[PDB]
C-alpha cells in the first residue's frame, strides 16, 4: 500500500519533467498495480515483447506528447541493438527499487546521499554493502562515498590515495610479471561507476599525478623519475628531471610516499620492480659513467648507481689511491652500509670496509711508504706495538670485505687485488725489510742480548708463573696452547672488545723465542724450572725434561705441577658437570689448539692463508668461556708460539734472499729459519747466540734472513715464519682475562658449566646436610648463568628433599679453595634401593627436571656422629 | 538556453552562408564535408534548432529534409534484415546464413536511399532532425565514409552527440574507435572561437 503511494510518488517525480520513464523490474516490484497508478496521460511500454526499433519509432516520432513508462522482467536489451540507448541515457527511470535495505547494509541510512547511491544501483551486493559498512563513517559525502567504494573495490581498509597506490602498485608488480590484471579490472569497475575518474583526479590531489591518458606504468615512471631526481647525480641532474610527477607538490608527496616506501618494510616491494624498468629507458648509468662516486652517499636509487660507486672507486683503485682521497674515501662508508641496498644485500655492505679498511691499509701505507724506520729494536717495538702489525689488519680485513663483496661470485673489483698485494709481496714486505736489518746491523743483539725494557719469554714458568701468587687468592689458572698465530689476532680479539666488563685487559707486549715456529715457543712454557732440547726428539723439545708431543707425554708433562692435558679434539665444550672432580689438585691444566697451523705446514693451504684470515678469524674474535665472574674462574692463559705472514700473490725479490751455511746440529729448519751452534750475521741473514736468547739448554746460533728474505719453502713460502721480526716474534703478554668463544667449540656436546657437590656420590648424612657446590667453573661465552633449582628425586624427578635456589657472582683462585655450602634438608630412607635416584639441578628460570646427577640415601641420623 | 551550443548552432547558418562551405575551401577540389560534435544530452537543442533551420535557412539557400531515426524505421521493425536474411540457407549453406544474421548493417551502403530522399547534388545542402537517436548500428564517421558516394560535392555536417577532439570521435557515454577528416570543423571544441555571443 505505501509502497504504492512512494511508487506513485516516485512515477510522478519522474512525469513531471520527463515526457518518458524506465521502469527496469526483474524483481517484478509492483506486478499487479499498473492501473491503480494516477499519472495524467502516462502509457505503460512492456518492451519485452515489442518491436523495440517501433517502440522507440512509437515514443520519439509517433506520439511526440504522449508520456510513456516502459517496462521489462531484466536489464536492457543488447547494446549493439539498443535502438533505445540514447533514451535510456538522456531520460530517466523510475526507482521501484527501495534504497533502505542498500543505505543501512552500508550502515549510511542518509537518504539525501541514496540519490548518488541511485546513480550506483549497479554497484551492490551485501558482501559489498557490509564490507562498506565496516568502513562507512557516516557524515560521507558524493567524493568520501567515491573516495572509499575505490578503497572497497582496491581491498584497503583506509581509504587514502597512497594506500590505495600501495595496493594497485602491488597489482602493477603482479600485472607487470606475474599474470594479472586486477589492477584494470579494478579501474574498469572504477569506471563503471565514474571513480576513475575520480581515482585520477585525487592522484592529483593528494599524490600530483595527471596524464591526458593515464596508466600505473606512467604514473610509475612520472613518480620513480621524482625520487630519481631528488637524488640525481648533482653533476648530471637536469636532463633526467623532464619525466617526473605532473605537479611539485605531487613530487613532495612522492618523496614522503617513497621514504615511506622505503621505511615502511610494508612496501618496500614495489622496488622489486622499478629498478628492472628504470635503467633501458635511458640507461642514464651509462650516461653518468665517471661522475664522482664519494658524493653518492645519498643515493640509493638502483643497482646501477652503486655500480657506478663501485667502478669509480674500483677505478680510484687500479689508479690504486695508495696516496689517500681519505675523507671522501671516508665520505661514503657508513651511510652506505646503512642504506637501501646495502641494508637488503650485506656483500654490499662489505664493500664499504673493503674501503674503509684499505682507508687503514694506504694511510697507513702513505705513514709508512718506505716500509718503516726506528732507531733500534726497543723503539721499533714500541712503534710496532702502537700501530706495525694494523698493516695485517687492514690489508686482510680489506681484502677479505671485498670479497664479502665478491662473496656471492660478484668479483666486481677483482685486479685491484693485484696492485695491493704487490704492495704486500714487492713493497710492504719488501721494504721494512732493509729497515730492521739496519738496526740489527746498528746492534749487533745477535750475541749481545739485551734491549731497553721489554721482557722476555726465556724463563717463564720458573721467574714468572708462581711468582703470579703475589695476590693472595693466586695459585692455580687454566691453559690453551695453541699453533701458529699472527699477532693481530692478539689485537683484534681484544680491541674489538675493549667494550667488555671484568672481560678485561691491558696494552702490554714481550719478545719471544727468536727462532719462531710452534714448539719452541711451547717449551719455554710447559710447565718448569728448566727449559729441555734433547737429542732424538729434533723439532719436537721438552722442559723438566717432558715433552711438547704426543698425548701420554703431553699430559704428563703437567703432573710435576699436579696437571693433565686434552686435545683439540676434545677441549672444544668438553663434558658437564663431571668437570668439577677430574681436577682438583692441577696447578697446570692444559688444552692444545691448532686452526691456523693446521692451514699452514698443509701446503695447499699457505696460498690460501687469506683463508686462515677468513675461517680462523670466524674462530679467533671469540675463543674463551668458562671463565668470567661466577661459579669462579680467572685469568687468560694462551700467547704465541710463533706470528707468520701472509701474501696474494707469488713471491717478490726481496721475499726470497736466503741462507748462509746451515748449521750441523740444525735444530729445526724452516721456510723462513734455521736453529743451530756458531752463525754470526750476513748481508741477508741475521744470525746470532739462541744461547744468549733462549734460556734452553741449547749451544745454539740462528740462521734467519735478514729483512722478508726467506729459507726452504718446508711448509710455505707466501705464508711463513722463523726470523727475528714481530710478525714473527710479538708475543701477547696483553694483561687478560676472558674473551667471546667460538674459536675451538665444535664437537662435544656443551658442558653447561659444573656445579654439584664436594662429595663422592652426591650421599649426605646429617639430618639437615651441605650440597657442598665446589665453584670451579663458570659461564662464560657458552656455558651457563643458569639459576638452580636443587632438589634430590627418583628417576622420573619425583621430590625427595627440600630444595634450594642458588646462583653465583665471583671469579676466586686456588681450587683447593672453592666450596658452597647448599644445606639441603632430608627425608630418612624414602629411596627405593632397587632405583636409582638423583639430585635434580632445575633450569631454575623454565622449572623443568632439567638436568641430574646421581644420589643414594639412607640416613644415619645427626646421633651416629653426635 | 546553452549559448555556447547555440552560437554554435548559429554558426550552421553563418558557414553555410560564408565561402568555405558550399565551395568547399579546405582545398576546394574536395567534397566540402563538415564536422559538429555536441554535448550529448543537447539532444532536444539541436534536433528543434534544425526543425527551426528548415524553417530559417531558405531565406538564404536550398535544401531539403531528414529525420535519423525515421530513415532506420522506413526500412526497419527490428533487426529486420535479421528476419529477412535467414532465407540464405538453401542457397550456399549456413557459413553465409549465420554470419549475414551474426554481422548487421555494413555501412558502406546507407547512401543511395537519402538520394532517393533528396536530390543532393541539387541541393546547396539537406537539414536533419531526430538527430542523437543515433543507437541503432549508424555511426557518425561511417555515415560520413556512405554519403560521399551520392552527395558528390555538396556539404554534410558530422552533428554527433558527444565529442570529436580534432581526431576521436565518441557519441554518449564513450564508443567507438575511429575518425573523420574529409570533413572541416564547423565550429572546434575549444577556444574565443566556440564561444562568440557575449553581452
Amino acid at each position: 500500500t505505501l509502497q504504492n503511494q512512494e511508487f506513485i510518488a516516485g512515477l510522478k517525480a519522474k512525469f513531471a519533467e520527463h515526457r518518458i520513464v524506465f521502469w527496469h523490474d526483474p524483481d517484478k516490484r509492483f506486478l499487479e498495480e499498473l492501473d491503480n497508478l494516477e499519472l495524467e496521460n502516462v502509457t505503460l511500454l512492456d518492451m519485452t515483447d515489442q518491436s523495440q526499433l517501433a517502440v522507440k519509432k512509437r515514443i520519439e516520432i509517433d506520439e511526440p506528447e504522449q508520456q510513456f513508462l516502459l517496462w521489462f522482467p531484466h536489464d536492457a536489451p543488447p547494446k549493439e541493438f539498443d535502438w533505445l540507448l540514447d533514451i535510456r541515457l538522456y531520460s530517466t527511470e523510475f526507482h521501484a527499487d527501495f534504497a533502505a535495505i542498500t543505505l543501512n547494509t552500508l550502515g549510511i541510512p542518509q537518504l539525501g546521499l541514496r540519490e548518488h547511491i541511485q546513480r550506483r544501483k549497479a554497484f551492490f551486493s551485501t558482501k559489498r554493502l557490509s564490507a562498506l559498512k565496516g568502513l562507512v563513517t557516516e557524515q560521507e559525502n558524493e567524493a568520501s562515498l567515491d573516495k572509499k567504494m575505490v578503497a572497497v573495490i582496491a581491498g584497503v581498509k583506509t581509504a587514502k590515495t597512497e594506500e590505495i597506490l600501495f595496493s594497485l602498485i602491488t597489482q602493477y608488480v603482479n600485472q607487470q610479471k606475474d599474470d594479472d590484471s586486477d589492477l584494470e579490472n579494478t579501474l574498469a569497475m572504477l569506471k563503471r561507476h565514474d571513480l576513475e575518474g575520480v581515482l585520477w583526479d585525487i592522484l592529483n590531489q593528494e599524490m600530483g599525478y595527471q596524464a591526458e591518458h593515464p596508466t600505473l606504468e606512467n604514473l610509475i615512471l612520472k613518480l620513480f623519475c621524482t625520487d630519481l631526481s631528488a637524488q640525481a647525480d648533482p653533476q648530471k641532474r637536469e636532463w633526467l628531471e623532464k619525466n617526473v610527477l605532473a605537479t611539485p607538490s605531487g613530487r613532495a608527496s612522492a618523496l614522503a610516499f617513497m621514504v615511506t616506501w622505503r621505511a615502511d618494510r610494508r612496501y618496500k616491494e614495489a622496488y622489486d620492480y622499478c629498478a628492472q624498468q628504470m635503467q633501458d629507458a635511458l640507461r642514464p648509468e651509462d650516461q653518468y659513467r665517471l661522475s664522482s662516486p664519494y658524493d653518492l652517499h645519498e643515493c640509493e636509487t638502483t643497482l646501477s648507481i652503486e655500480q657506478t660507486i663501485i667502478h669509480a672507486l674500483v677505478t680510484q683503485l687500479l689508479e690504486e689511491s695508495t696516496t689517500l682521497d681519505r675523507e671522501a674515501f671516508k665520505k661514503l662508508l657508513s651511510e652506505r652500509q646503512s642504506k637501501y641496498w646495502c641494508q637488503t644485500r650485506q656483500e654490499y655492505c662489505a664493500i664499504y670496509d673493503a674501503l674503509r679498511q684499505a682507508e687503514r691499509l694506504l694511510n697507513l701505507r702513505n705513514r709508512h711508504i718506505d716500509g718503516f724506520h726506528y732507531q733500534d729494536s726497543a723503539t721499533f717495538w714500541k712503534a710496532y706495538c702502537e700501530e706495525l702489525f694494523r698493516f695485517d689488519q687492514a690489508y686482510r680485513l680489506f681484502n677479505e670485505y671485498a670479497l664479502l663483496v665478491h662473496s656471492k661470485g660478484a668479483m666486481i673489483l677483482k685486479s685491484l687485488d693485484d696492485y695491493i698485494e704487490a704492495l704486500y709481496s714487492n713493497w710492504y714486505l719488501a721494504e721494512l725489510s732493509r729497515s730492521w736489518n739496519k738496526v740489527l746491523e746498528t746492534e749487533n743483539r745477535m750475541q749481545e742480548w739485551r734491549i731497553a725494557g721489554v721482557p722476555r719469554q726465556q724463563n717463564f714458568y720458573n721467574e714468572v708463573v708462581k711468582p703470579q701468587f703475589n695476590n693472595p687468592q693466586i695459585k692455580r689458572v687454566f691453559v690453551i696452547i695453541s699453533d701458529a698465530l699472527r699477532y693481530e689476532v692478539a689485537e683484534e680479539l681484544g680491541n674489538q672488545i675493549n667494550t667488555e666488563k671484568r672481560f678485561t685487559a691491558e696494552l702490554r707486549s714481550q719478545l719471544g723465542v727468536l727462532p719462531s715456529y710452534t714448539q719452541l715457543g711451547m717449551a719455554a712454557l710447559l710447565p718448569h724450572d728448566e727449559i729441555c732440547y734433547q737429542p732424538g726428539s729434533g723439532d719436537i723439545v721438552y722442559a723438566d725434561g717432558l715433552s711438547t708431543s704426543g698425548t701420554p707425554n703431553r699430559d704428563t708433562i703437567l703432573k710435576k705441577y699436579k696437571g693433565m692435558a686434552v686435545k683439540s679434539d676434545d677441549l672444544l665444550k668438553w663434558k658437564n658437570q663431571q668437570g668439577r672432580d677430574l681436577i682438583r689438585d692441577y696447578e697446570v691444566v692444559y688444552i692444545w689448539h691448532n686452526t691456523i697451523d693446521a692451514m699452514g705446514d698443509s701446503a695447499s693451504t699457505e696460498e690460501k692463508t687469506f683463508e686462515a684470515c677468513r675461517n680462523a678469524v670466524v674462530e679467533l674474535k671469540d675463543l674463551v668461556t668458562r671463565v668470567i665472574n661466577r661459579l669462579h674462574g680467572t685469568r687468560i692463559i694462551v700467547t704465541a708460539d710463533h706470528g707468520f705472514l701472509f701474501q696474494q700473490q707469488p713471491l717478490s725479490g726481496q721475499d726470497k734472499t736466503t741462507l748462509q751455511i746451515k748449521p750441523d746440529n740444525t735444530i729445526k729448519n724452516h721456510k723462513r729459519f734455521i736453529i743451530g751452534h756458531q752463525l754470526p750475521a750476513d748481508d741477508f741473514c741475521w744470525k746470532g747466540k739462541v744461547a744468549d736468547t733462549a734460556g734452553v739448554s741449547d749451544n745454539s746460533e740462528f740462521l734467519i734472513p735478514k729483512g722478508i728474505q726467506r729459507f726452504h719453502f718446508s711448509g710455505g713460502a707466501r705464508f711463513v715464519h722463523g726470523g727475528a721480526m714481530l710478525q714473527e716474534v710479538c708475543v701477547p703478554v696483553l694483561q687478560v682475562k676472558a674473551l667471546q668463544k667460538t674459536a675451538a667449540e665444535k664437537q662435544p656436546q656443551r658442558r653447561p658449566v659444573d656445579i654439584v657437590k664436594h662429595h663422592p656420590l652426591i650421599k649426605l648424612v646429617n639430618n639437615i646436610d651441605k650440597v657442598s657446590l665446589l665453584q670451579t667453573h663458570p659461564v662464560g661465552e657458552l656455558y651457563e648463568p643458569r639459576t638452580l633449582n636443587i632438589f634430590i628425586v627418583d628417576n622420573a624427578n619425583n621430590v625427595v628433599s627440600g630444595k634450594e635456589r642458588i646462583c653465583f657472582d665471583s671469579d676466586n683462585n686456588t681450587m683447593e679453595k672453592r666450596v658452597r655450602d647448599v644445606t639441603l634438608k632430608l627425608i630418612g630412607a624414602n629411596f627405593n634401593r632397587r632405583n636409582e635416584y638423583w639430585l635434580i639441578l632445575e633450569d631454575a628460570q623454565t622449572e623443568t627436571g632439567y638436568q641430574k646427577y646421581p644420589v643414594i640415601i639412607d640416613l644415619a641420623f645427626q646421633d651416629d656422629f653426635f | 538556453i546553452d549559448p555556447v551550443l547555440e552560437y554554435r548552432l548559429s554558426q550552421v547558418q553563418s558557414r553555410i552562408s560564408e565561402e568555405r562551405f558550399l565551395k568547399n575551401n579546405g582545398s576546394g577540389n574536395e567534397i566540402g564535408f563538415w564536422i559538429f560534435d555536441y554535448p550529448a544530452q543537447n539532444e532536444l537543442q539541436v534536433r528543434e534548432h534544425l526543425k527551426y533551420l528548415l524553417r530559417n535557412l531558405e531565406k538564404d539557400h536550398k535544401f531539403a529534409h531528414l529525420n535519423i531515426f525515421q530513415i532506420i524505421v522506413d526500412m526497419l521493425t527490428e533487426r529486420g534484415l535479421f528476419d529477412r536474411v535467414c532465407q540464405q540457407e538453401v542457397k550456399v549453406g549456413t557459413e553465409a546464413l549465420k554470419k549475414q544474421l551474426v554481422g548487421l548493417l555494413n555501412q558502406k551502403k546507407i547512401a543511395d536511399y537519402i538520394a532517393k530522399k533528396v536530390d543532393l547534388q541539387n541541393q546547396e545542402f539537406v537539414i536533419l532532425t531526430g538527430m542523437g537517436n543515433a543507437w541503432p548500428l549508424v555511426r557518425g564517421h561511417e555515415l560520413m565514409s556512405a554519403l560521399q558516394d551520392v552527395m558528390g560535392f555538396t556539404p554534410l555536417l558530422m552533428f554527433y552527440p558527444g565529442t570529436y577532439s580534432g581526431h576521436d570521435l565518441s557519441p554518449l557515454a564513450g564508443i567507438d574507435s575511429r575518425n573523420y577528416y574529409r570533413a572541416f570543423r564547423l565550429v572546434p571544441e575549444s577556444g574565443p572561437a566556440a564561444t562568440l555571443n557575449p553581452r
